[PDB]
DNA sequence: ATATATGTGTATATATACACACAT
DNA sequence: TGTGTGTATATATACACATATATA
């Protein structure tokens, strides 16, 4: 027995602020940079770690969850199943960052299979656009395996389409065309006027227009006589249950219209029979408002574009385009850093190599004998105190087909080869290892 | 009004209609985009089925599954499924060099469409009057192209393709328990309208070639046969692609199940309370 | 559009004879030797490679039962979950396989915390008795990457309990002390009267009276001074929760007996209380007949020993003893093909290290010369003289470091004493080797 | 007659009954077996509980567990938990060189044991009497180790320690939320019978020893402050602990919830409706 | 002036098969 | 006649969070 005194104001302060401000951060809200969520994150860690052996091996849904635990997702596996499982489809993300393998749901059923039976792995579009993994930062918990924030060339975060929700603040980002979001990206980093990306749903043909701000999705309908009409497309925030539930059976419940099924290949494709019941005035406009009011084939969505910025903290844009222009600055200093990180780490293989060529000769030379003496004092002895005494344990671990000449020229090419790419890492601009890295996107 | 039916735009009307039965969700959703829109239908059922075999039709409807499936394809206990029409006029040709022997009434299965006698004798075909008493009825039941033509029905549907998974309870307790559940209604095997549709249990792709084994017995029998491959065994028909899923049901392959005259004890063996005969079945 | 006419004989004699005989051999019926129904080696093999590199490290429930259908496990993993919480515990495990932390419940609550929670590892039980798992039969799938059944010393199948039910045959084997089973397994392999096994239930504090097959594992009871009395133990049979809905509570609704929980940390501890309206009487037999038939204080057990043999076909036993000796026969065997590949690989190693020693030797004084010379030449020269072509990995595998002294006195030792193993291995026959190995198990 | 409950031996009796409130089965398996078999209950929830605030006392017994709290503890929603006993004489008395006000029907915190004041008064301890109108209510009502003995009640427990796993959904979601309902009788927050069983949620082996964090927020400040630690992240409540639990349950930690004089303004700004309030209170 | 849906999280829970021996 | 065990098949429920549309 230890009664303490607490008050609820304490109590609240810390135990309920800590829990509301975790929501915001972890909960949803995407990272800005990363575009993932810290679960999608977590599970594309996972996959990644599956794949190292082999990438185009396709590994069960199940398996990608599970084995986040250790990586340091302590929130349960069905979460990382369900949100592994809206990473790779197509109807879903106009930029899928994991590729499937069975029914992964489609937009007439937007649930996928159960994770028993559908195969995930990472697809080839992570691999084209997300770079320098392992020059990510590393994140502040120990326990938190996989960094804080992958880098992706583009800005992924506009590509899929987010919407989170936390305690006190919450997040929806439309989809926007990958040719768009690349320019948009492109002209940021040349330092231009940047267009503003343009916004294209996934296994979406309809329009989306833009009117002061807000972002009316408009499906596409055709009379193919005075009284039958075809329903081509329906907004993309329907499916096929809770769109015939929701405009269909009340009509048809009305007696008003007698609809029939085509959802085919075609996406939607509902014919519907028009009754007297129904009005049909001759006036075209009319006629067009009442059955975009009627059918539900168009619908309101306004962009409210919250995400965490570098430093981790919540920041809320107004204009479409102004995560590029602080997301390209942001990846800008960081493709720097992965430059000097190169030219460091070039140098020292370089070094290595070079004193590796050294020893070899040295050592088929008779300089220094190994026979007759033990491994220890040969350490101590001329191999050390001498310029290549820094990597004189990796020398001495030296393997047998070196001392042959058939690898002697090859030590000294590679050798040769690590100068040439120190060179060339030290003679290059931000500038141009960015905007070259962003041609690999077709 | 079941949930989750998914209502072909020919249901209650005289046509080639199919009602898919899956036993799962997972199943279903890739048929959607696939179907013939115009005839074909879909129910997920929820696992394995109860053992129909023994009880009263009070419990029997009493399980949701066999409930929606009674209110989906109109089927009801106790009751026949459809009538037949009175048999006339007896008529004999010769199909594809074979002597086939129908009424002016029936059905007969060419190119997997079924064609009306009185069709037939509008196509130009010759057809031998013969007199009912001089007709071999055992040779007429015998062909499997041949069935008598409804007068009436209220099978919403006209045919019910058990689409189940092909892993060994897919196929070894869920579709040998469906088979028995619709046996209740042997005019449904005899005019040849239960049918299962094969999906593969092991898609086995060799260079740029698949290859699909229905069974897990037709693989092991082809194991070392092929060449070097790459097994991918799907466990349950959730796990298989768009456009494998749209292959095997715009190109089906079915097979229609008949009941041979000890169906009954056949039934009673596998389904009945009584593990002595499965035990004898088994050790054999 | 195929329809091909099946009749429902090939039906049931093809598809539900598969399915009957998977549910009897590969699903529910347990191996004879290994003990293991094939989803409990499954969760084994997968937690064994787990284990790989730190073995003490304790593994989620989540992780070891997620990624088993690469192993080859064709069902769900909820299954295995299930299976890998049941073998984790000590509540019903007389030889726990699986050590894990957490709630794994207990015979008051028999049901394990979600998979979520619970960790699991192999438990130092496994390693003591799972012997030679290299040695193990191979699967004929090749799919199936655990083999085909694992290799114990004692029958685990004895052990722990295994009831399993499957189509057309079921089993139901109790559980036995291991300190009776390996005493059991001793004068199997020495040959002589094979005293019968003692049933003992994990953490049951009572009494199992065996009259003829039967079993009458009973409970206990105290009175406390005339009518208050402490029941100090129920059968294995009953949880908590199916103790006093069962018997307690169609009890205390009656007008005949009033009940307090007292299940303390030893166990059950449901003090008791009779009222007057009780058929109580001062005869003793009758009094112990009816204390133990109203509270069912008594529950019977009759073993069906179903399992499956070393040859993968069903087998029915009368009596343990058979068992036991159909096993000690079935593991002489292996213990011998033990023996034929230790003698092997011992002979191939200590002819890998004779020749790495005669390099050593011939090198360092220079017999064999390498400077001025490249891989073909040199692999060509040392596969012309004897001795050396069956080995020239031996050429590139000995490092420059192995080119100096305090080595070749180190690998002529080494070569030394693999001629000492070797000899070991040579004189070493089954029943030394099962005994010396059977001494380790305490 | 709650199926899921475990219903201690005193309780509904007169005696120091505690309910301990978990949030899933899987962290009450272990209570049983390590609880105190005489004065210790328990309930478990069903995950997140329902945001009770601003809610009338009829949609609020439609959760499950809302309605079974109420149910186990005897609480009715719209009335006095418990009705005091009438103003008596006024004593003071000097308890550990503190001046404190009590009246001749009060209950005091001794050591974690709440004693009565004629058992204080036995206790040859001196007692000083004060005429009532002379006794500083607003002192009086400022002493936390005092407390009204009760007349009469229908509380089962007389006690309703929460107990919830140590993460931040069950720390800042499901404790608060368990305080704005409970608040619904603004007076059990006043002679702490509302307690949080304070449990790890961060366990760390250094050396031989076992170390405890009841709070990721206390583990991340001296996380760079211990010797070769590994950590142990503790999310369920009896899930991940074995021996702990038997430890922290004969041993608790309590905390008792106090409200302070605008705890209504608290719990509409974390429980309310307009969400601009809690954007300014993160923001801060 | 309400209803609702979006996506991580909190927990649980359901129907059905199979057999054999207690327990009715 | 009837729960009851353990591995399989498949499915499902309440609760929170906010904010911008549809409805009332
Ligand atoms: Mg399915
Ligand atoms: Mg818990
Ligand atoms: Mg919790």
């Amino acid at each position: 027995m230890q009664l303490n005194n607490r008050d609820l104001k304490s109590i609240i302060d810390n135990e309920a602020l800590a829990y509301a401000m975790y929501t915001v951060e972890n909960r949803a809200i995407p990272n800005m940079i990363d575009g993932f969520k810290p679960v999608q994150r977590f599970v594309i860690a996972r996959a990644l770690d599956l794949a190292r052996g082999n990438k185009d091996k396709f590994h069960k849904l199940a398996s990608i969850a599970g084995g986040v635990a250790d990586l340091g997702y302590h929130h349960g596996e069905n979460s990382a199943q369900d949100a592994g499982a809206l990473m790779a489809n197509t109807w879903n993300n106009n930029f899928p960052l994991l590729d499937g393998q069975g029914n992964f749901g489609s937009r007439t059923v937007q649930k996928a299979a159960a994770s028993r039976y559908i195969f995930a792995r990472v697809s080839k579009n992570f691999y084209n656009v997300y770079k320098d993994t392992e020059y990510a930062p590393v994140h502040q918990d120990k326990e938190h395996i996989p960094p804080a924030f992958y880098l992706p060339i583009i800005p992924t975060v506009l590509l899929n389409g987010v919407s989170g929700i936390a305690t006190g603040y919450a997040t929806y980002i439309l989809p926007h065309s990958v040719s768009s979001v690349k320019k948009a990206v492109l002209q940021a980093l040349q330092g231009k006027k940047v267009t503003k990306p343009k916004v294209e749903f996934p296994e979406f043909r309809g329009e989306v227009v833009e009117i002061d701000g807000q972002y009316e999705i408009r499906g596409t309908y055709k009379f193919t006589s005075r009284t039958q009409m075809h329903i081509t497309e329906i907004p993309y925030k329907y499916d096929r249950e809770t769109y015939v539930s929701k405009i269909l059976d009340p009509l048809e419940n009305k007696g008003f219209i007698t609809w029939d099924d085509a959802c085919g290949e075609h996406g939607f494709g509902f014919k519907v029979k028009f009754r007297k019941e129904y009005s049909l005035s001759d006036n075209e406009e009319e006629r067009h408002a009442k059955i975009m009011k009627d059918f539900g084939l168009i619908e309101r969505r306004s962009q409210n574009i919250t995400v965490i910025n570098e430093k981790g903290k919540l920041q809320v844009y107004d204009n479409v385009v102004d995560l590029i222009k602080d997301f390209v600055e942001v990846r800008k200093t960081y493709v720097q850093k992965r430059i000097d990180n190169k030219i460091k780490e070039t140098e020292s293989a370089f070094r290595l190599a070079f004193a590796k060529a050294h020893f070899i000769k040295k050592v088929i030379s008779g300089e220094i004998v190994v026979q007759g003496k033990t491994r220890k004092e040969l350490t101590e002895e001329l191999s050390k105190i001498d310029m290549y005494s820094s990597y004189v344990d990796k020398l001495v671990g030296m393997n047998i087909f070196h001392m042959t000449s058939d690898e002697a020229k090859k030590l000294a090419e590679e050798a040769k080869a690590k100068k040439e790419e120190n060179e060339y890492w030290k003679t290059t601009d931000v500038v141009t290892e960015y905007t070259k890295d962003l041609e690999e996107i077709k | 009004k079941v949930h989750k039916h998914i209502k072909a735009n020919l249901c209650g009307k005289d046509a080639d209609t199919t009602l898919f039965l899956t036993e799962g969700d997972s199943a279903i959703g890739y048929l959607i985009d696939v179907r013939d829109k115009e005839l074909h239908g879909g129910y997920p059922l929820r696992g394995k089925v109860l053992n129909s075999w023994g009880m009263s039709y009070a419990d029997m409807l009493k399980n949701k599954e066999l409930f929606d499936i009674c209110a989906i394809t109109g089927l009801v206990l106790g009751e026949k499924a459809f009538e037949e029409k009175e048999d006339g006029e007896w008529f004999t040709f010769e199909l594809n060099g074979d002597t086939i022997i129908v009424n002016e009434n029936d059905e007969v299965q060419i190119n997997g469409k079924w064609i009306t006698v009185g069709e037939l004798r509008k196509n130009l075909m010759k057809f031998v009057k013969i007199d009912s008493s001089s007709v071999d009825m055992k040779k007429y039941k015998l062909q499997n192209n041949v069935r008598r033509s409804i007068k009436s029905s209220s099978m919403n549907y006209a045919n019910v393709a058990i689409m189940t998974d092909a892993d060994h309870d897919g196929l070894g307790s869920i579709y040998p328990s469906l088979l028995g559940f619709f046996s209740n209604w042997p005019e449904l095997f005899e005019q040849g309208r239960i049918r299962f549709v094969k999906t593969p249990v092991i898609i086995a792709q060799v260079g740029k070639k698949q290859e699909w084994f229905y069974t897990v017995a037709e693989y092991e029998s082809a194991k070392d046969a092929l060449p070097k491959h790459s097994i991918r065994y799907i466990k349950g028909l959730g796990s298989l692609e768009k456009s494998e899923y749209r292959e095997m049901i715009q190109n089906p392959v079915y097979d229609v199940v008949k009941l041979p005259e000890n169906w009954k004890e056949l039934f009673e063996m596998l389904m009945g309370d009584n593990a002595d005969l499965r035990k004898e079945w088994m050790s054999q």
